[PDB]
C-alpha cells in the first residue's frame, strides 16, 4: 500500500554492503532539494514563521531548518 | 496422506532406512511421529514414538530421525523376524491422525 | 495386563449399519480415550475418530463426520463404534487403540505414545 | 596463504594465556594467527547456511480483480446487500449514491450502493523464520610453509550449535582446536528470510510484520484466503452515481526500496546461504607443531621466480625456486641491513620455511614483515645468497593510527563483541567490555532507529547543543556526538 | 444464537500462526490466542504457540 | 563411563532454564550422569546451577534416554556432558541480567 515502512531503521550492520546502500544520502537530499526548488515561496513563509518563534538567533535558525525538513516530507 | 515407499528389501546383517514425507502441519512441525510394525495376522505394534524415542521392550536396532518434512526409521543389523509392514503416523496440527501408505520390508 | 478385545467378525449387506464393541481390561477405563482405526485389505490404515471415556466428548474424521457414532459404557468398560449406510469400500478390519487422557480430564493434546496398545481386529464384510 | 591478498585481514600475534587466543571471524576478511614457535595459520569464515526454515505470513504484492457486481437500494430502504458479501474471496465496499424518480426510486435521498470484486493474487512473497539452532558455519583454514603461490596444509571445519567445538587436523602440523559460539553470532532471532521471486533477503522481524499488504498466515493448503484483501484495491466513485474498483500496480518496486539495509542472501535447495555474519572462536593452538625443525639447511642456490610483492598491509611475499636435490630441507631467509653484519631485522610471517620436495627445481612461497627503512631480503647461505632491495613506506606512528582506525571500524561493526578479538583475558579487557555493553544497550535503546541522515542531523544538532550549552553536560552531548557521527562516517 | 461443530488448530512456538480452513467461511466465528506449548505437548520449543 | 548423544537439543523454557535430553550408549547399569555448565573448556569450573538431581540413568541397556534441566548463568556457556575425551558439549546463550 501507501506506507510500506523503510528498513533503514533496522539496518543490519555487517562488513558487507546492505541492499541499497549507495542511494540513502542522495535519496533524502534529492527529495528535499527538489521540493524546495519547486516551491520557494514556502522558503519565505518558513523564514517568517521561524522568525516569529524562538528568542535567540540559534533557535530561529533551527526552527527554519526543521520547518524546511518537515514540509517536503509532509511528515 | 504420508508418502511412504512401496517396498524395501535388504539382506540379513545390513542396515536399511524407510522414509516418510509429510507436510509442515503433521511431520514438519511436530515431534508427533510414530512408527508401527505389523506382522501379518497380528495387530500393529508401536515401535517408535516421539520420533527418536522407543518403548521399553523394543530392540535398540530401531532408530528414528527427522529432517524438515521427512521422518526416517533406520534398522541396523537386519535380523530374521523383521519382515512385516511398517507404517508412519503423525498427529496433525488440526488435531487429527494421519497414517502412511505402508512399506513391506523383505529380509530375503 | 492391558487387553482390548473386540467382538467377532460380521457380514452385512450394503445399506445396513455395523456396531462393533471394544472391551478394555487391565487399566482404569475412565482415564483413557479410545480411537478407532480402519484398515482396508492390503492398504493404508485410516483413522476414524476417538472418544474420551471420561466425560464423553468425541471427535470424528472429516471422511466419516456424518456416518460414524462412537459411544461408551463405563460400567461395562466398553467402547462401541456404529457405522451407518455401509458401502462396498467399508469392507475392512476395525481396530481400537487406547491413549492416555490428560490429568485435568481433557483430551486436547495426545500423549507422545498414542497407540501403545491395540485391539486384535474385527472384519466387517460388505457384500 | 588464502589470506595474502584479502586486504581486510587481521594479524593475531602471540598468546599470553600460553595456549589459546580469542578471535572474531567475519565474512569480509580473515585472521592470520601467529604464535612464538608454531606455524602461522590463516582462518576465514566462508559461508553460513540456514536449514529447514518455517514459513510465516506470505504477503501479496500483485493483485488481480475479476467479475465486479453491485447492488443498490432506494433512498428509504435498508442497505444494499450483494450475495457475494458472504464469500471471503470478494472485496466489497459500500457507499451512498444520488438516487430518485429518474432512476426508478420514488424518493430523493441518497441510496446505498455495494460493489464487490473477486480478488486473486499473483506473485505472493513469503517470509520464513530462522532459529539459532540448525544454523551452520563453514570455516576454512590453511597453514603457511611450503605452498607455492598457487591436503596436509588446508582444512575445512563445519560448526553448528550441536557441535560448537571442532579440531582441524593438519598432518605433521598437529591440530588446531576451535571452540566457537554459533548461537550468539548475528542475532538470528529477529531476522526472517524473505523471498519475492528468486531473490532472497535477510530481513528484520517487526519490519516483515508492519507491511500493509494482503497477507496469508502460514500454511497455504487449498483456496488461499488473503486477510487484508485491500491495500491493492481502490474504490473510486463517479459523480455521485457510480462506483468503480481498480487494482494497484504490482508493488514489487515499492518493496525493493522499502528494503534498504536488509542483507542479500542466496539459496541452494532447502537451505539459505548468507554471506555476511560473524562467528566468535577461541583457538587452542597447543597441539600445533613445527614440521620443519630438525632439517638440515638448504645449500645449493635460490632464484626469485616471480618477484617480491607487497601486500596491502606492508608484508612482503617472496616466491623462490630451489636448484639442488637435497630433500626435505630448511630454507635460510631473513631481512637484513648492512650486508657486512647480517643481523636479522624485521619479522618473518611464515613460521618456518621449509622446502618439502626432493626434485631439481622446487618452488616455495614465504612471507615476511620488513622494517620501515630500506632493507635487503637475503635468501641463501653463502656466496650464493640472492638479495632483493626492499623499501617500506610509513613510520610506526602511521601504523598505530591505522591500528586505531581499524579498531574503531571493528567496534562500529561488531558492537560490544569487538573487545574479544585479542581477548586473552584481563581485568581491563573485561571492564571495557562490560562498560561497553552498558553503553551499547543505552545507545541502542535511545537511538538506533535512525538511518545515516536522522543520525547525521541529530549529531549536528546535539553538537551545537553541547558546544553552546555552557553547563556540565557539554561532555555528555559531545561524546554522544562522537559516537553518532563516527557510526555514520565509518560505514 | 446457536453454536455448532467447533474445531481448532495449533502450532509450535516458532512457526507461523494457526489457520483453520473454516476461517475462509463467513458462517464461522473464529478466535486466535496463545497457548503454552513444548516438548511434552509434542512440539520441541518452549514459547507460546 | 561411555559416550552421550544429544537426542533433540537443549531447549530453553520461558523462565531461562534449559532442558537437555541425552542418550547413553554404554551399559554400566544405574550410574550418575556427569553434567555441568561451564565456560573456558580448559579449566572446567562449574558455573550456574543444575536444577535436576544428581542426574542418573536407570535402565541397563544399549541406548537409554535421560532428561535433565539446568539453570545456566546469564552469559554464554557450554553444556558439558561426559567425563573426558568423549564429553559432548552444546553452546547456549541466556539473555537476561540479574
Amino acid at each position: 500500500a501507501v506506507t510500506l515502512p523503510s528498513h533503514s531503521t533496522r539496518k543490519l550492520q555487517t562488513r558487507s554492503q546492505t541492499w541499497l546502500e549507495s542511494r540513502e544520502y542522495t535519496k533524502h537530499l534529492i527529495r528535499v532539494e527538489n521540493w524546495i526548488f519547486r516551491n520557494p515561496g514556502f522558503a519565505l513563509a518558513a523564514a517568517a514563521i521561524a522568525w516569529l518563534l524562538g528568542s535567540s538567533t540559534s533557535q530561529k535558525v533551527i526552527y527554519l531548518v526543521m520547518i524546511l525538513l518537515i514540509a517536503p516530507a509532509y511528515s | 496422506a504420508l508418502t511412504q515407499p512401496a517396498s524395501v528389501s535388504g539382506s540379513p546383517g545390513q542396515s536399511i532406512t524407510i522414509s516418510c514425507t509429510g507436510t509442515s502441519s503433521d511431520v514438519g512441525g511436530f515431534n508427533y511421529v510414530s512408527w508401527f510394525q505389523q506382522h501379518p495376522g497380528k495387530a500393529p505394534k508401536l515401535m517408535l514414538y516421539d520420533v527418536t524415542s522407543r518403548p521399553s521392550g523394543v530392540s535398540s536396532r530401531f532408530s528414528g530421525s527427522k529432517s524438515g518434512n521427512t521422518a526416517s526409521l533406520t534398522i541396523s543389523g537386519l535380523q530374521a523376524e523383521d519382515e512385516a509392514d511398517y507404517y508412519c503416523s503423525s498427529h496433525t496440527s488440526r488435531g487429527t491422525w494421519v497414517f502412511g501408505g505402508g512399506t513391506k520390508l523383505t529380509v530375503l | 495386563e492391558v487387553q482390548l478385545v473386540e467382538s467377532g467378525a460380521e457380514v452385512k449387506k450394503p445399506g445396513a449399519s455395523v456396531k462393533v464393541s471394544c472391551k478394555a481390561s487391565g487399566y482404569t477405563f475412565t482415564s483413557y480415550a479410545m480411537h478407532w482405526v480402519r484398515q482396508a485389505p492390503g492398504q493404508r490404515l485410516e483413522w476414524m475418530g476417538w472418544i474420551n471415556a471420561g466425560n464423553g466428548n468425541t471427535k470424528y474424521s472429516q471422511k466419516f463426520q456424518d456416518r460414524v457414532t462412537i459411544t461408551r459404557d463405563t460400567s461395562a468398560s466398553t467402547a462401541y463404534m456404529e457405522l451407518s449406510s455401509l458401502r462396498s469400500e467399508d469392507t475392512a478390519i476395525y481396530y481400537c487403540a487406547r491413549d492416555k487422557v490428560d490429568d485435568y480430564g481433557d483430551y486436547w493434546f495426545p500423549t507422545l505414545w498414542y497407540f501403545d496398545y491395540w485391539g486384535q481386529g474385527t472384519l466387517v464384510t460388505v457384500s | 596463504i588464502r589470506c595474502i591478498g584479502v586486504s581486510n585481514r587481521d594479524f593475531v600475534e602471540g598468546m599470553s594465556g600460553g595456549t589459546w587466543v580469542d578471535v572474531v571471524l567475519e565474512h569480509g576478511g580473515c585472521v592470520t594467527v601467529m604464535a612464538q614457535d608454531k606455524p602461522t595459520v590463516d582462518i576465514e569464515l566462508v559461508t553460513t547456511t540456514v536449514s529447514n526454515m518455517a514459513e510465516v505470513r506470505s504477503y501479496c504484492y500483485e493483485a488481480s480483480i475479476s467479475d465486479m457486481a453491485s447492488d443498490s437500494r432506494c433512498p428509504t430502504q435498508g442497505e444494499a446487500y450483494l450475495d457475494k458479501q458472504s464469500d471471503t474471496q470478494y472485496v466489497c465496499k459500500r457507499t451512498l449514491v444520488d438516487r430518485g424518480w429518474g432512476n426508478g426510486c420514488g424518493l430523493f435521498g441518497k441510496g446505498s450502493l455495494v460493489t464487490c470484486a473477486k480478488f486473486a493474487c499473483s506473485k505472493k512473497m513469503t517470509g520464513k523464520s530462522i532459529q539459532p539452532e540448525n544454523l551452520e558455519y563453514r570455516i576454512m583454514l590453511s597453514v603457511h610453509g611450503s605452498q607455492h603461490s598457487g591436503d596436509e596444509n588446508r582444512a575445512k571445519v563445519e560448526i553448528t550449535p550441536n557441535s560448537p567445538r571442532a579440531e582441524a587436523t593438519l598432518g605433521g602440523f598437529g591440530s588446531l582446536g576451535l571452540d566457537c559460539e554459533p548461537r550468539t553470532g548475528l542475532d538470528f532471532s529477529d531476522l526472517y528470510y524473505l523471498t519475492m521471486n528468486n531473490k532472497h533477503w535477510l530481513v528484520h522481524k517487526e519490519w516483515f510484520h508492519d507491511i500493509p499488504l494482503p497477507w496469508h498466515a502460514g500454511a497455504d493448503t487449498g483456496t488461499p484466503h488473503w486477510n487484508n484483501k485491500e491495500a491493492l484495491v481502490e474504490f473510486k466513485d463517479a459523480h455521485a452515481k457510480r462506483q468503480t474498483v481498480v487494482v494497484l500496480g504490482s508493488q514489487e518496486g515499492a518493496v525493493h526500496t522499502a528494503l534498504a539495509g536488509a542483507l542479500e542472501a542466496e539459496m541452494d535447495g532447502a537451505k539459505g546461504r548468507l554471506s555476511s555474519g560473524h562467528l566468535k572462536c577461541r583457538l587452542k593452538m597447543d597441539k600445533l607443531r613445527l614440521k620443519g625443525v630438525s632439517y638440515s639447511l638448504c645449500t645449493a642456490a635460490f632464484t626469485f621466480t616471480k618477484i617480491p610483492a607487497e601486500t596491502l598491509h606492508g608484508t612482503v611475499t617472496v616466491e623462490v625456486q630451489y636448484a639442488g636435490t637435497d630433500g626435505p630441507c630448511k630454507v635460510p631467509a631473513q631481512m637484513a641491513v648492512d650486508m657486512q653484519t647480517l643481523t636479522p631485522v624485521g619479522r618473518l610471517i611464515t613460521a618456518n620455511p621449509v622446502i618439502t620436495e626432493s626434485t631439481e627445481n622446487s618452488k616455495m612461497m614465504l612471507e615476511l614483515d620488513p622494517p620501515f627503512g630500506d632493507s635487503y631480503i637475503v635468501i641463501g647461505v653463502g656466496e650464493k645468497k640472492i638479495t632483493h632491495h626492499w623499501h617500506r613506506s610509513g613510520s610506526t606512528i602511521g601504523k598505530a593510527f591505522e591500528a586505531t582506525v581499524r579498531g574503531a571500524k571493528r567496534m562500529a561493526v561488531l558492537g560490544d563483541t569487538a573487545w574479544d578479538f585479542g581477548s586473552v583475558g584481563g581485568a581491563l579487557n573485561s571492564l571495557g567490555k562490560g562498560i561497553h555493553q552498558i553503553f551499547g544497550a543505552a545507545f541502542k535503546s535511545l537511538f538506533g532507529g535512525m538511518s545515516w541522515f536522522s543520525q547525521i542531523l541529530i549529531g549536528t544538532l546535539l553538537m551545537w547543543l553541547g558546544l553552546n550549552t555552557k553547563n556540565g553536560s557539554i561532555s555528555l552531548m559531545c561524546l554522544a556526538l562522537g559516537g553518532v557521527l563516527i557510526f555514520l562516517s565509518t560505514a
